[PDB]
């Protein structure tokens, strides 16, 4: 009993926390770019 | 000793020049209460701030090639 249903845990562990690293990457990756076009913005502001 | 002549410096002593008729009006005596020349210093000024605020623009941006590399690569691996 405590074979199978243990192993998967790992799996199961492994799935559930790449389902969040990619939602860490998709907004830490938006809040970033963001700045680069609020910087070319204000680059065209000088102007 | 020394020689010279001399002539007495009196104050009745005057001056008469002569002005053309299109003297007076002028495009430099007349000037307005705002000119182009100063518009010229501040467009300038403008553009070089611009410049440099482009390769501080540049130097911040720099790192998006840079921040896609390690986000993906430890996922990369931890798939494979």
């Amino acid at each position: 009993q405590r074979t199978g249903r243990s192993a998967l845990a790992v799996l199961i562990r492994a799935c559930y926390r790449l389902q969040q690293q990619l939602q860490r990457t998709r907004r830490a990756l938006l809040h970033h770019s963001d700045a680069v076009l609020t910087s070319l913005h204000h680059v065209r502001m000088l102007l | 000793w020394e020689h010279r002549r001399f002539i007495v410096a009196d104050s009745r002593n005057f001056i008469t020049p002569e002005f053309p008729r299109d003297f007076w009006m002028s495009p430099v005596f007349n000037l307005p209460r705002e000119t182009a020349a100063e518009q010229v210093v501040v467009l300038q000024a403008q553009r070089t701030a611009a410049a440099a605020a482009l390769e501080n623009a540049a130097m911040q941006a720099a790192e998006l090639p840079v921040d896609i590399e390690r986000r993906l690569r430890p996922i990369e691996r931890n798939v494979h």
